[PDB]
């Protein structure tokens, strides 16, 4: 099976620092009884505003992202990716 | 899985390598190597090793957590490396003489420039 994406609200321009510390916060609870259950985060290079967290469940994205200051405002609610369109948050086109 | 000293120590003069995507900082890949490629790059002690088997022009990072369990890393053509920061797309290629030598050690390169061009 697969994961989906779901779409998180970010403090604009803070989107490729808050993946980095997201990868941080992985790492440090990955030998506790609360691990992040999230598997990427990706940050595209144009994308502002926001970042996309793959997981299971949107609770996962949820339990992952709380405290992190930046994603305050995405706390609440994370919007799925709708699967056809996947793909396309990792596209890149050079003119 | 994961390791702290992978992750990009901050965000100035981050590389990608070339041979796997992986993003980190040029002064991280010359103190500690690639943490996939090094046994065959071997960039570690040598910052023009990096400047050869790594670029500053990149897209977009991927925080790849759990490569054994993503849609994303097989995407990515990741799901066999370490957790660890990721580009999506690395612009470059690896020199013509290391591309020679992965070949004649059972390693094949195919190009981390995923941008669709034009
Ligand atoms: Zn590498």
């Amino acid at each position: 099976m697969d994961p989906n994406l779901w779409t998180v609200k970010c403090k604009i321009g803070e989107e490729r620092a808050t993946a980095i510390s997201l990868m941080r916060k992985f790492i440090a609870y990955q030998f506790t009884d609360t691990p992040l259950q999230i598997k990427s985060v990706v940050a595209p290079e144009h994308v502002k505003g926001y970042i996309y967290v793959e997981a299971y469940k949107q609770t996962h994205v949820k339990q992952a992202i709380e405290g992190v200051g930046n994603l305050r405002l995405g706390y609440w609610n994370q919007q799925m990716v709708p699967i056809k369109e996947m793909t396309d948050v990792l596209k890149v086109v050079k003119e | 899985m994961g390791a702290l000293e992978t992750v990009p120590k901050d965000l100035r003069h981050l590389r990608a390598c070339l041979l796997c995507s992986l993003v980190k900082t040029i002064d991280q890949f010359e103190y500690d190597g690639c943490d996939n490629c090094d046994a065959y790059l071997q960039m570690k002690g040598n910052r023009e090793m990096v400047y050869d088997c790594t670029s500053s022009s990149f897209d977009g990072i991927i925080a790849m957590m759990s490569p054994e369990d993503s849609w994303v890393s097989k995407w990515q053509r990741v799901s066999n490396f370490k957790p660890g920061v990721y580009a999506v797309s690395v612009t470059g290629r690896l020199p013509q003489g290391i591309v020679r030598e992965l070949k004649s050690r059972g390693v094949a390169y195919k190009s981390r420039d995923t941008a669709i061009k034009t």
